[PDB]
């Protein structure tokens, strides 16, 4: 339930790069746009969104980990929590890039 | 809402010959050609166009408008609910509505046009139909002014009926197309 | 492919206040899901930025489109409590 | 006890109460399945004893009524299946259960008393 | 007529149902603006909106235009009607959700009943109907000169007197956990409208999956029991990878009662066809559909269809396996390019899709193999080996008593692997494009004492192999005794649940060759030849890896028998977890008559112990149950005869994994573990094999041959006194040529029996051998 | 107090003149089968004699063609159209037309139904004008003709006290959880659900929890049920898994009297012959087969299907079968299917022995002459009904697989109410 309101305590909660956020916005939709720029308030929202999403997936993996009474976490505990937040669209390409990372991390 | 949602059916009746364009993503079973004749003075013939994507649905609807060359565009409660929903779905997809059929809204939020002069028939029911207020919907105006009781289903179960029983919802959209 | 190193993987591992012992590849899965989440929010936020295409910023997304794309969608309803600044 | 099937050579054949392996290949199956088949034969004979009909000395016809005590005929009253037949089968079940180990079979013999 | 409506509102709708009562009593009243913009105002449409906002979460009170349908309760005492509103959604929710959120609004934790006639205000609806009947009935009647027509309601003084002659993440994590507790309650209320709120926009992460899905070779059938039933997890295989998808499967019962059940139940699908199943039942002159709710079988009780006489029992399709026989093993969604993405996101509706394809060449592939096998014994062995095709390290969890040292350092294992590897290197070089065991193995033991932490170590190693590859691998589980007991430890992966090994053999502790030479390394080279055997056994029978296929070969016969029964439409399928009858009433007294006490095949005694001549037996008859159906209910027996006539055609000049179907068809009739038929089939094939034994006990008697024994495996023949033993070759071919003609199909072989001047009382005399 | 089993009580030899209890003492006789059908018709004979008008057999009504008496008899089937009716004098035959019965009951082959019509003296073909079977009665009249003998032994008339009713109304912390319709112990979902229900029943201790025994999914037959394990060894593994799961909760181990009752899927002793219904009065599966689950507790009692439990003022028979599937299978020509035959039928299984066998030894275990005011009908083809408009409280624990899962009931025996609870 409710305990306390929001807290802008961003002294340690201001950590992620800005070049990776603008590097993850390529998006070529088969010649329908120019894709010149994104303003900085959207980049600050994307940085705070990525940080909050990593905390979101970690609490959902730990909250479905206690139902199976396992005190650990895994790929079958993180990706089995991606359907609980409604993100199966992310679940399919994370599987093919995890298998490309496993097929290229051996060399 | 017009941005979180998408249109499932477009049931139009170009001069007696009705048509229907459905979105195959939400609708599970693809509807074949059927009939809706609730009275012999109102014949309903509907050749269904099962388009796969919503962009295909909107481009086939605007293509059939651009080829048939209409001189009258009608609907019931258009500029309040029906027409800005299609402008928002044509703004969401890459092909904007004004670049092909000229349907730009006015300053008061009324989708007028140059060549076709859009006929919102809810501005006659509210203006001079002499119908009682509280029963001024499409079902009550066709039960009162016209002589037949149409398909009465609540709109809150319209979305589970898209995946479960789309034949009854195609009958309901053909009912409101022949009634309009 | 070795595109996201173990530096940012250890940056997103010490951030958690109360966390159980996760594996070294589950945090890699969370980092790959995070870059796909940022790519999904960028591609789905231009679906709501196309609703207001009267000016030059139609191919450029902003905070108003991000705010309405976070409050309309159900898979982004965990971000409206953190978009307040 | 009829129709025992083996596990992998599929030799379907009956066995005896007087001597466990196959007669095609040579391997033991288990003892609890033969134990289970003997309780199945015991319960089959007990449920067949439980569905006995109205039959006697003069009235040797089929039974067609439940509420009727005896026929309106001239014979002395007796039964169809005797209890001495199933107690001779129960003591041969007890002899095959005490000659071998067969704990749950002798347990169910003690359960029915 | 006001007394009839007051009687239906006075007895709280006891004759009326609950759906007509909630559609009758409730008040539809939508809103125009949001809940946050109505601060300071109190009404019934703001109270129901606040109750939906703190009961179903804050996601619907964000946008404007909420339709807050409500009802009015009585249990808030002396409170306004503007704060006594209750939404209709509390009666459609679950019991502890409605009991948890009802008492916070009703302000009474003493209540034990959730019956709607007790909560709702009958007096508020009574006073609103009373002011409407007061106006239209009692208001213009007292001035007209007549009395009060309705004696239940009354009129007051004004018309009665005239009658005188890190911080903030704790709050964020508790907010997201209560927010997702209301989203799962929103999906508990309805399962489809919230599901298409993420799939309304076709992104390029759904479209890539939709452009990379064609010819779905399904591999494992699964279950979903903790949520909505009837939905199956499918690990179908695409052209280069394996995709974990989900399949929506309905329950197609055969019932014929859909005529006047339209206002009773909610009949959505309107289809009338030949829904008559012909099984033997009790009513005379009756001699031998689908469902719109796949989660609960709300069937009709009173049966009166007026189409045919006879109560339909509700003969079903097999609920957990109605897709592996009605559909195929290689599933294919024949549609356009852009609807299958919605099918991937929601779950594939296979009732309107998923048609079959060509069923040959099912598995042409190249991918990794996981191999878990356990070895329990009476000695503590517990050889929990985990072989993987990419890592090459097996991890045995052995040596339970840790005081002594009896397990080898893999020196002996490496030497026997080298000798076994040279011989099976030639055998591995035959099958090497599938499994690569061709590299020299190297591994390490784990000597463990506990069992609980051994299962914890086993779960850590199976997550290690499920994280080393993710997908694109196959885990072949092979534990003998704990095969269904290993299904609690690790799951959610594709697995052939198979008892390959019977049991681990007992051994004295001074050697380890019967548990390591042929039990550990020969099983992984047999696993390579075994998966090529499985590829052929699933290419023929067309079923995925859900079968045992070596211990129980009664499932492939069942899938082919169900496809042969689905080829026609008069006789249908049967039971799945019961002892499997084919009768008119599964729960009855019908099977005691079909029990058949002591089941006597034959018992001959013509009393001949000492045989008269030097006769040799070459009459060792096998497959008599197979050679009974190939000669001969009625439609089930002729479809079995047609299946065996088509089955013997492939077991001639071209066969590799289909000759076992004949012997398993012989073994398949007598057991209740076999599926789709064992009820009246066993007794009928036993009487017809008894008839065939009596027909073949005298038709072969072209010479003076008599019998003393007949027990379906061998009989007695008798030859003449002259020509004792040098004439065996021509006598054997003449006996086979005169034995093949009167049986008229002649499909039972006779090879090498024995007889030399016998003695036979009944069972205790075997005197004679001549080979 | 203690649980009365199927064979752990005195034998009630109901006589046709006084209906008292005679002293009988291992296998029955055919004389007991004739007495069984005589006690099935003579103890429903006083359902209109002690209710009331003229009572006479078919011997006074043989040679005529018009009548007035309500013919009480059990429905049969001899040939294809030979619908026979009886009494212990002879037989009557019933036609197939003019069927207008009372639509507030259920007719089946073996329920004793009063009928009226014409005689049709060419042969003997009685007709159906009115078809209504007689109803039962209340507490005040059902135990006045019995004298002063007991059921289990409290033989004194000390049970006419209201202090015994204040003894049952005093301790209001009594809990009789019914738990629900034969759970299957093979899949992990039902196991995790019963773990969660035992967690919520472990932190608060009940007094006599009516659990759910004989809980294997597949029935035991003459073949190996599992892969390499048999059908006896797989259920040994299942009660050892249930004993280890029961020993993870140490509050039920001391005061809760756990009671085990079978269903149609009993163990290796009583259910390898049948696969569908078998004999209804069964024997309980004792300590000889089950050994591991008996050592983990001190209050585990094994009992059969029609078995009452004493509370010194209340009897509760906890039956378990598919009665709503069996009554639906035999008609004349979920909620309102078993709320219409408790008063109308004083036998727990009103069928013939050719359609539902009853052992000839025990038939006073499933008779309902001392009428219970609290009754449990655990089915798998019904809903969670609780109707008391007669005086008898009849509760039905439904199933475990429907839309919401894990249904189980909680009957408070002091407050005399019942509730249900889902968990997901
Ligand atoms: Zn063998």
């Amino acid at each position: 339930s409710y305990i306390k309101e929001q807290e802008n305590i961003t002294i340690q909660d201001l950590l992620f790069p800005k070049s990776t956020i603008v590097n993850l916005a390529r998006e070529v939709p088969q010649q329908s746009g120019k894709k010149l720029l994104i303003n900085k308030d959207a980049s600050l929202a994307l940085q705070r969104g990525a940080t909050v999403f990593v905390n979101h997936l970690l609490l959902f993996a730990r909250e479905i980990a206690k139902s199976q009474d396992k005190k650990s976490c895994s790929v079958d505990d993180v990706l089995s929590a991606l359907d609980h937040i409604g993100h199966s669209a992310l679940k399919g390409p994370v599987r093919d890039k995890l298998d490309e990372y496993q097929a290229a991390v051996e060399q | 809402d017009s941005a979180v949602d998408q249109i499932m059916m477009i049931s139009y009746m170009i001069d007696g010959e009705g048509f229907l364009i459905t979105n195959r993503e939400i609708i599970s079973e693809d509807i074949e050609d059927f009939e809706y004749t609730p009275k012999p003075e109102y014949p309903g013939f509907f050749t269904i166009f099962n388009e796969n994507d919503e962009v295909a649905l909107l481009q086939r609807f605007f293509e059939h408008i651009r080829d048939v060359r209409p001189t009258v565009i009608s609907t019931f409660n258009g500029d309040f609910f029906d027409w800005p929903f299609i402008h928002n779905r044509s703004k969401i997809h890459g092909l904007d509505m004004f670049d092909e059929i000229g349907f730009a809204p006015d300053a008061e939020g009324e989708y007028k046009s140059s060549y076709c002069s859009h006929m919102d028939c809810f501005r006659w029911v509210k203006r001079d139909s002499y119908l009682p207020q509280g029963s001024q919907g499409l079902k009550a105006v066709t039960q009162s002014k016209l002589g037949y009781n149409p398909i009465e289903l609540d709109p809150e179960l319209m979305t589970p009926y898209a995946f479960e029983k789309p034949q009854h919802l195609s009958e309901y959209s053909v009912s409101d197309a022949v009634a309009t | 492919a070795p595109v996201f190193p173990i530096s940012k993987v250890k940056k997103i591992a010490k951030c958690d206040p109360e966390y159980v012992i996760t594996s070294n590849v589950a945090i890699s899965a969370t980092a790959f899901a995070a870059e796909l989440f940022v790519q999904n929010l960028v591609e789905e936020s231009l679906v709501l930025a196309q609703l207001n295409s009267k000016g030059k910023t139609s191919l450029r997304l902003s905070l108003n489109s991000i705010e309405e794309c976070v409050e309309k969608r159900d898979n982004f309803r965990f971000l409206e409590d953190a978009i307040k600044q | 006890v009829p129709d025992f099937l083996c596990e992998y050579c599929f030799f379907i054949s009956d066995i005896d109460f007087c001597k466990f392996s196959c007669v095609r290949c040579h391997k033991a199956f288990n003892q609890v399945l033969l134990q289970e088949h003997l309780i199945q034969k015991l319960r089959s004979d007990i449920e067949s004893y439980l569905i006995q009909d109205l039959r006697c000395s003069r009235c040797h016809k089929v039974k067609r009524d439940y509420m009727s005590a005896h026929c309106p005929c001239a014979g002395a009253w007796e039964g169809t299946l005797p209890r001495e037949s199933i107690v001779q089968k129960l003591n041969v079940f007890k002899q095959v259960a005490k000659y071998y180990g067969f704990d749950i079979l002798l347990s169910c013999i003690a359960d029915l008393t | 007529v006001c007394n009839r409506w007051l009687d239906v509102l006075d007895s709280h709708g006891l004759m009326l149902e609950d759906e007509d009562l909630v559609s009758l009593i409730c008040e539809n009243r939508s809103m125009s603006k949001t809940l946050k913009e109505y601060e300071g105002q109190k009404s019934t449409s703001i109270t129901t909106a606040r109750r939906l906002g703190d009961f179903l979460g804050e996601d619907m009170v964000k946008d404007k235009g909420l339709q807050c349908k409500y009802i009015i309760s009585s249990k808030p005492f002396n409170a306004p009607v503007t704060e006594r509103a209750i939404p209709v959604a509390i009666f459609s929710a679950d019991i502890p959700i409605k009991r948890s959120f009802l008492r916070r609004w009703t302000l009474d934790p003493s209540l034990e009943d959730l019956d709607i006639r007790t909560i709702i205000d009958w007096g508020y609806y009574r006073e609103r109907l009373g002011s409407a009947i007061q106006k239209i009935i009692t208001i213009p009647a007292a001035l007209q000169g007549v009395s009060n027509p309705v004696p239940r309601v009354e009129h007051p003084d004004w018309l009665k007197r005239k009658i005188a002659t890190v911080g903030w993440l704790n709050y964020q994590k508790i907010k997201w956990k209560i927010q997702a507790r209301d989203r799962k309650r929103r999906d508990q209320l309805f399962g489809n409208t919230n599901s298409s709120r993420e799939r309304s926009a076709l992104g390029s992460m759904i479209r890539k999956q939709a452009e990379s899905y064609a010819n779905s070779t399904w591999e494992v059938l699964q279950y979903k029991d903790s949520g909505e039933p009837g939905v199956l997890e499918v690990f179908v295989t695409i052209n280069g990878k394996v995709q974990n998808i989900t399949f929506h499967i309905p329950k197609t019962i055969y019932m014929k009662f859909k005529s006047q059940t339209m206002p009773l139940q909610k009949i959505k699908n309107c289809l009338i066809e030949k829904s008559s199943a012909s099984l033997p039942n009790n009513p005379k002159t009756s001699n031998p559909e689908s469902v719109f709710l796949e989660e609960k079988e709300n069937c009709t009780s009173i049966f009166n269809d007026e189409n045919v006489l006879g109560v339909f029992e509700g003969t079903i399709t097999p609920h957990q396996r109605a897709i592996m026989d009605l559909g195929a093993s290689v599933t294919f969604r024949s549609k356009a390019m852009g609807a299958l993405g919605k099918g991937i996101q929601q779950g594939f509706e296979m009732k309107d899709l998923s048609m079959a394809e060509n069923e040959r060449y099912l598995s042409g592939f190249s991918m990794d193999i996981g191999y878990l096998l356990h070895f329990p014994t009476s000695i503590g062995y517990e050889f929990f080996s985990l072989f993987k095709s990419w890592g090459d390290t097996i991890t045995i969890l052995v040596l339970k008593p840790s005081n002594q040292a009896q397990e080898i350092n893999a020196s002996s294992l490496g030497q026997i692997y080298k000798q076994m590897f040279e011989k099976k290197k030639g055998k591995i070089e035959t099958y090497s494009y599938l499994v690569d065991i061709k590299e020299d193995i190297n591994f390490e033991f784990v000597y463990f004492t506990d069992i609980s932490k051994l299962y914890r170590r086993l779960s850590q190693e199976t997550t290690k192999l499920k994280e080393e590859r993710g997908l694109q691998f196959l885990l072949l589980l092979q534990s003998p005794f704990i095969t269904k007991l290993l299904g609690t430890i690790r799951l959610l992966n594709q697995m052939p649940i198979v008892k390959l090994s019977l049991n681990e053999v007992l051994l004295p502790q001074l050697n380890w060759q019967p548990t390591l030479l042929k039990k550990l390394v020969n099983h992984v080279l047999s696993s390579g030849s075994w998966i090529s055997h499985l590829i052929k056994l699933s290419q023929y029978s067309n079923i995925p890896i859900c079968n045992l296929r070596l211990d129980s070969m009664d499932y492939i016969i069942d899938v082919l028998y169900a496809r042969k029964l689905k080829k026609e439409n008069i006789v249908l399928w049967w039971n799945e977890k019961a002892p499997l009858p084919d009768h008119g009433g599964i729960q009855n007294d019908f099977d005691l008559n079909t029990s058949w006490i002591m089941n006597d095949s034959e018992f001959p005694k013509i009393n001949n112990s000492g045989v008269y001549d030097n006769v040799v037996l070459d009459v060792g008859v096998d497959n008599l149950t197979v050679n009974t159906i190939l000669t001969s209910s009625n439609d089930a027996l002729n479809v079995l005869r047609g299946m065996l006539k088509e089955w013997w055609d492939e077991a001639l000049k071209e066969n590799s994994t289909a000759d076992l179907l004949v012997n398993s068809l012989a073994s398949w009739v007598q057991n209740p573990n076999a599926k789709l038929f064992d009820g009246l089939l066993r007794y009928h094939v036993h009487n017809l094999t008894k008839k065939a034994l009596l027909q073949l006990v005298n038709e072969f008697s072209a010479l003076g041959s008599t019998i003393v024994y007949a027990d379906r495996n061998q009989i007695l023949i008798k030859t003449n006194k002259y020509s004792p033993e040098n004439c065996y070759a021509y006598s054997q071919y003449m006996m086979k040529a005169v034995r093949t003609n009167p049986m008229f199909s002649y499909l039972d072989l006779n090879i090498k029996r024995y007889w030399d001047l016998l003695i036979w009382m009944d069972k205790f005399n075997f005197s004679g051998l001549a080979c | 107090f203690k649980v009365i089993n199927a064979s752990q009580q005195q034998r009630f030899s109901y006589n046709p003149h006084k209906m008292q209890f005679i002293f009988v003492p291992f296998l029955p006789d055919i004389e007991d089968k004739v007495q069984m059908f005589l006690t099935r018709y003579y103890l429903t004979n006083d359902r209109v004699m002690r209710n009331e008008m003229s009572i006479t057999p078919i011997k006074n009504l043989l040679g005529r063609d018009a009548q007035n008496f309500l013919l009480l008899g059990l429905l049969n089937k001899n040939f294809k159209g030979n619908w026979s009716l009886e009494d212990p004098s002879g037989s009557v035959e019933i036609d197939i037309s003019q069927t207008i019965p009372t639509q507030g009951h259920y007719y089946v082959p073996g329920c004793m139904v009063l009928v009226e019509g014409i005689y049709y003296s060419v042969g003997n073909k009685f007709h159906v004008t009115s078809m209504t079977l007689p109803p039962g009665e209340r507490r005040e009249i059902t135990l006045e003709t019995i004298g002063n003998l007991d059921l289990l032994g409290i033989r004194l008339d000390k049970d006419l006290k209201i202090r015994l009713h204040l003894l049952e109304k005093e301790l209001t912390d009594h809990k009789f959880v019914i738990l629900g319709a034969n759970l299957f112990l093979d899949d992990l979902k039902i196991m995790t659900a019963l773990s969660k229900i035992l967690q919520k029943l472990n932190d608060d201790p009940p007094t006599l929890l009516i659990w759910q025994g004989s809980f294997t999914s597949v029935p035991v037959f003459a073949s190996m049920s599992s892969r390499n394990i048999s059908s006896s060894t797989q259920f040994k593994n299942n009660f050892d898994a249930l004993a280890t799961l029961l020993s993870r909760f140490d509050n039920l181990t001391e005061n809760t009297t756990m009671i085990f009752i079978p269903g149609p899927n009993d163990l290796w002793g009583s259910m390898v012959s049948l696969g569908a219904s078998g004999t209804l009065p069964q024997d309980p599966i004792p300590s000889a087969f089950t050994k591991k689950i008996n050592k983990v507790c001190k209050n585990v009692v094994w009992s059969s299907n029609p078995t009452r439990i004493a509370y010194l003022s209340q009897e509760i028979v906890i039956f378990r079968d598919d009665l709503s599937g069996r009554f639906k299978r035999h008609r004349l020509e979920e909620t309102r299917k078993l709320v219409k035959t408790i008063l109308d039928q004083g036998h727990l299984s009103p069928f013939l022995d050719s359609l539902r066998p009853i052992s000839w030894d025990l038939d006073h275990t499933l008779t309902l002459c001392p009428i219970p005011s609290t009754m449990v009908l655990c089915d798998t083809t019904s809903a969670q009904f609780d109707l008391t408009y007669n005086g008898c409280k009849v509760i039905n624990p439904g199933s475990f697989i429907h839309n919401r899962r894990a249904r189980y009931m909680e009957y408070v025996p002091s407050s005399k109410k019942t509730i249900q609870e889902e968990i997901y």
